[PDB]
């Protein structure tokens, strides 16, 4: 039972549930969640910590590299991956698990990446959210050691290599069902599905491809067979000059392009909670907006405003009197 | 009807030249109602009160 | 047991994708209510279910949801789940003065100013909350302050500069005894 | 005095809920809508013109024709929610909300909300000028 | 044991109200043998409540001008006071004086809310320690203005108002002064 830093995030009390409770410093000190640290202080303490080996890091990246996903992978995952190596080979016999994985199989469909499927409350055609179901819904649920781990690349890295991980869940899971960008011009898998830009070639050109991965250690992914997908509509556009000083804003071609800082100001990015238990005594139902500040008058905006502005392209037409920031 | 009160939290000063304190209420009819009200004078976290009518709140929104 | 379905527009598909947690986790925790969002006839359906713990939560919840898919921010139709007496005013820009094309345009130009600020500047007079649509002015807040906020707006479309519009704002919002 | 109806089923009635801008009007009918059980206007409760049209005149509204509701045996409600409409504004306000929440809130069942304001295909000219209209 | 001026007990008095049970502070610990101290109070904010009621009371009838530095002579008139007041009812003067500071102490004190030109104020409630403190001032105003002008003695004067104030009738200056505020703060609301 190796707790990942995920249920450690979630709140995930399974401590009862195993006993070989295995932990790294450095996943458990980075978390600046104030939550975290307080019941941790609190947590009976029965977890321990252990350093894996050398070696069996080494063995862990040189198939994680052949698996494809160690761009994706982190130091501390790879201490949490190779702990789990070195407890199941020290307790249970070696010969259970496999190395050099499976080869992948191509079967693509008609659906579009962006189609709502696997969502709780998303339903076609009944699918409710109940209080019921409310702590139901964590992600596809279904002996001795096993992983904490909330992340894809994880599951999918002990999962080809042939480790029983679980979740939350008491029970040990059995598929792997996510998405994975792809890039289309250089064919690299990240597991990050953050990232826009791929590490590979650096266009902007990663695409949402989906992965199934059973627990035999069979992985298949889906394209998506759709001429929408990979259309070159809005992509070549004229450019303007670059401008430099502290209010310039790039076109954003590149991942690690200097920008010039232009943040907001404390009360400007204030969200209102409603649930506070002092909400009431506010004056005000809202948190007053802020518009005496130079950040204010310079229109700065949060990255998550304006993102289906993005999404239009460029070469269209505006409304007339409508200016795009 | 006289009601027993209890501090349970303060929250700010209020009034034109600061000299009330917008605080909470907790009651010791075996209540929870926490209502907010407005005390004149020092008040600390656990005082109790005396308030001649309850049913009246004070300046909340 | 009873409910209720609202629609949504397909521009306000992708908010209500992305803000899809913070939509249904406060309607199915404190007012414990069974959500779903039916995708061929494209409505969020909400229904009481046995454990639910009074009546009119489910008039909260699609107040909630509505406030949401008319463009306001996730924590300001919270304040609808929260607060009682919260209501929504909206109302076409065209309905108090006849205008056509350009200069309607310029209208709603005036109700935002630059950067938004006049807009933002009625949300700290009247403490409200303003969407625009394209042709349509929401206002969330309490009934006196809906006045004030749709006072201050269609003083704005009748040509009024904003200057105007903030003093008298501002003086109301004196004699308002706030 | 009612319908000689089991405590299962429930009898439907057709709250007309008409928030103009000077008032409300809360006219419950059977489902036909020829003939009325109750109507309570804002001014039936309030004893300003100022307070006429103000959330707390439905919601005494809606409390006094839940009574009558109640006195009959009328329990569950279809709700046909309407603003002055026509050159007029079409969205009903918030007297309408009030009184629709106010009804929900005094254990009544509601049925199906209707948006029914005469919306008009084409409109008449507007009560103002060119100038405007509401300072 | 303690006894004030060795001879007054502190064990026998009870405390009718709750509010003012936590701030009027002589009843066990805080029971001393003269009511003059010269021990800071107001050094830190509510420091002055543990202090003894009595030493409340002694600097609190002092603050007229003429007499402003006087302490012996201020317990010396607490003690003619308290010797009349045994004389008089029969009962420890500490109790009548604790009956007499929570039945003078005010409950809701009408407050300027609003703006300056705004004359119209809202009631609001009275902090336990303010309540005390007000009980005692008024005590030793009603103190000073029955002993102006007169043969009756400002000692005599303070038991005769504090017993006025303790049996709540009409007559202390703080009971009448008590009565026109609540009746005022009724008023506001
Ligand atoms: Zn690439």
């Amino acid at each position: 039972v190796v707790a990942d830093a995920g249920a450690f995030l979630r709140h995930a009390a399974l401590q009862d549930i195993g006993k070989n409770i295995y932990t790294i410093r450095e996943v458990v000190t980075e978390i600046r969640d104030k939550a975290t640290r307080r019941r941790l202080a609190v947590l009976p303490y029965e977890l321990r910590f252990k350093e894996p080996l050398p070696e069996y890091v080494r063995l862990v990246t040189e198939f994680s590299k052949k698996t494809g996903d160690y761009p994706s992978l982190s130091a501390t995952d790879i201490q949490v991956l190779a702990l789990t190596y070195q407890l199941e080979a020290e307790f249970v016999g070696v010969s259970h698990l496999k190395q050099e994985p499976q080869k992948v199989k191509v079967s693509s469909s008609i659906q579009h990446p962006e189609t709502p499927l696997h969502i709780s409350g998303f339903h076609l055609p009944g699918g409710w959210i109940t209080p019921s179901n409310i702590k139901q819904i964590q992600q596809e649920l279904e002996v001795r050691v096993g992983c904490l781990t909330t992340d894809f690349a994880m599951q999918n890295v002990l999962l080809q290599m042939g480790l029983h991980v679980l979740a939350v869940n008491g029970m040990l899971i059995r598929e792997a069902r996510s998405y994975i960008l792809r890039c289309h011009g250089c064919f690299k898998t990240t597991s990050d599905m953050s990232r826009v830009f791929c590490s590979h070639c650096g266009n902007k050109t990663l695409k949402k491809v989906s992965v199934t991965v059973s627990d035999d250690g069979t992985l298949h992914m889906h394209f998506s067979r759709n001429p929408k997908v990979l259309n070159p509509r809005g992509l070549r556009y004229s450019l303007p000059t670059p401008k430099g000083g502290k209010y310039a804003i790039n076109p954003h071609l590149t991942e690690d392009q200097r920008f010039p800082q232009l943040r907001l100001s404390q009360k400007a990015r204030q969200k209102t909670n409603v649930f506070a238990p002092d909400y009431i005594a506010g004056v005000s139902p809202f948190v007053e907006n802020d518009i005496s500040s130079r950040s204010a008058t310079l229109q700065v905006r949060d990255s998550t405003l304006g993102a289906g502005r993005r999404r239009l392209n460029p070469n269209a037409s505006r409304k007339k009197f409508v200016k795009k920031r | 009807p006289i009601k027993l009160a209890r501090v349970t939290k303060v929250l700010g000063r209020t009034g034109s030249q600061g000299q009330c304190t917008q605080v909470r209420v907790e009651f010791m009819d075996d209540t929870s109602r926490s209502i907010i009200r407005n005390v004149k004078g020092p008040v600390r976290e656990g005082d109790v009160l005396t308030l001649l009518e309850s049913e009246r709140e004070a300046r909340r929104l | 047991e009873e409910t209720r379905k609202i629609p949504v527009p397909a521009n306000r598909y992708t908010p209500l994708k992305e803000n899809w947690m913070k939509i249904f986790t406060p309607i199915v925790e404190h007012l414990g209510l069974q959500i779903r969002f039916n995708l061929k006839s494209r409505n969020v359906e909400i229904r009481t279910c046995k454990e639910t713990k009074d009546v009119s939560a489910l008039t909260k919840a699609a107040d909630f949801v509505k406030a949401f898919i008319l463009g306001f921010q996730v924590e300001d139709a919270l304040a609808l789940i929260r607060l009682d007496d919260l209501f929504l005013e909206s109302f076409e820009i065209t309905d108090v003065k006849p205008l056509k094309g350009d200069h309607l345009s310029r209208a709603i130009g005036r109700i935002a100013g630059k950067g938004g600020k006049t807009k933002f500047t009625i949300e700290n007079v009247t403490r409200t909350r303003i969407v625009l649509a394209d042709v349509k002015v929401h206002i969330l807040g309490s009934f006196q302050n809906i006045k004030m906020a749709r006072t201050a707006i269609c003083n704005l479309i009748l040509g009024n500069p904003p200057s105007k519009v903030y003093g008298n704002i501002r003086a109301v919002a004196s004699r308002s005894a706030d | 005095l009612g319908p000689q109806v089991a405590e299962g089923e429930n009898v439907f009635g057709v709250c007309h809920i008409f928030a103009s801008f000077n008032d409300t009007f809360v006219h419950v009918t059977d489902l036909s809508g020829k003939e009325t059980i109750c109507r309570v206007t804002g001014g039936m409760k309030v004893k300003a013109d100022r307070d006429e049209s103000s959330p707390y005149a439905a919601m005494l509204a809606a409390q006094d024709v839940a009574q009558r509701c109640k006195e009959l045996g009328i329990t569950a409600l279809h709700i046909k929610l309407r603003a002055t409409g026509g050159n007029r504004t079409k969205t009903p306000g918030p007297g309408a909300q009030s009184a629709l929440r106010a009804l929900a809130r005094s254990g009544m069942k509601i049925g199906r909300i209707e948006d029914v304001t005469p919306i008009p295909s084409d409109s008449t000219r507007r009560k103002g000028g060119r100038r405007g209209r509401r300072l | 044991d303690i006894k004030l001026f060795g001879k007054w007990s502190t064990d026998d008095v009870q405390i009718n109200d709750i509010s003012l049970q936590d701030y009027i502070a002589v009843k066990e610990k805080y029971a001393k043998y003269l009511p003059h101290s010269a021990g800071r109070y107001a050094a830190k904010r509510f420091r002055k409540a543990q202090c003894p009621i009595v030493e409340r009371l002694t600097n609190s009838m002092m603050m007229h001008g003429r007499n402003n530095g006087k302490k012996l002579m201020t317990v010396r008139i607490v003690k003619h006071a308290f010797e009349i007041i045994h004389l008089l009812t029969g009962e420890n003067p500490l109790q009548v004086l604790v009956n007499a500071i929570i039945n003078s102490g005010p409950r809701e004190d009408s407050t300027r809310i609003g703006r300056a030109g705004t004359v119209r104020r809202q009631a609001v409630d009275v902090s336990p320690l303010r309540r005390v403190n007000q009980a005692i001032w008024l005590l030793c105003t009603g103190a000073r203005e029955a002993a102006f002008r007169n043969i009756k003695t400002i000692a005599e004067c303070l038991a005769d108002e504090l017993i006025n104030a303790a049996k709540g009738s009409s007559n202390s200056y703080a009971i009448k002064k008590k009565d026109e505020l609540e009746r005022v703060a009724k008023s506001n609301r």
